């Protein structure tokens, strides 16, 4: 689609992740890098949606960080939840900060 | 710290947080979703950019190749549970 190239994060940005778990000097062709940009789209919806779903099912129409925690279980990727608390806990010590 | 080991520093993400809110806004159902969630999503999109390309290097690694192809990260979420949300993007 279209829309899918609109909404593509930077090939480049994404590039460094994907070479940042994989021994120095593997290759990364075209249409398979093309395929994680926009796999890493559809999957920022996805945990979106069930986030929203939760904050839905509570009854409230801010979609919160324990939201995203909690959808983690539900689209059943549960190892990111210690990282992602570990993130949660640093953003808002940074924010009182700041 | 350069002479030391890795310090990550936590909180933030290497993503733009304008451009996954811009994919999170075209959600139907969302009313509104805090700057603290975005942040923790576009971690998540971090970490499953990492598990995607670490998933479909393991394959390229069985077919004695050092470089990741696209069948790799097609077979990948053929054979992958948790790769199922992406079925339709790749026409399996």
């Amino acid at each position: 689609t279209s829309e899918l190239d609109d909404l593509a994060l930077p090939r480049s940005i994404i590039m460094r992740l994907v070479k940042g778990v994989l021994p120095e000097k593997s290759l990364v062709q075209k249409e398979a890098l093309k395929a994680m940009i926009n796999s890493a789209t559809l999957f920022v919806s996805f945990l979106t949606s069930a986030s929203g779903e939760i904050a839905t099912n509570n009854n409230r129409k801010i979609l919160m960080p324990q939201d995203v925690l909690n959808a983690l279980d539900e689209i059943e990727y549960p190892e990111f939840s210690k990282t992602l608390k570990k993130h949660l806990e640093a953003y808002e010590l940074a924010l009182k900060e700041k | 710290g350069p002479l030391g080991s890795m310090e990550k520093t936590y909180g933030k993400t290497v993503l733009p947080l304008s451009r996954v809110k811009r994919i999170i806004k075209q959600d139907e159902d969302v009313h509104y979703c805090s700057n603290a969630s975005a942040l923790l999503i576009s971690v998540a999109t971090e970490l499953f950019v990492e598990k995607l390309a670490t998933e479909a290097y393991q394959l390229a690694k069985l077919q004695k190749r050092k470089g990741i192809r696209y069948r790799d990260v097609e077979d990948v979420v053929r054979k992958d549970d948790q790769f199922e949300f992406l079925s339709d993007l790749f026409s399996i």
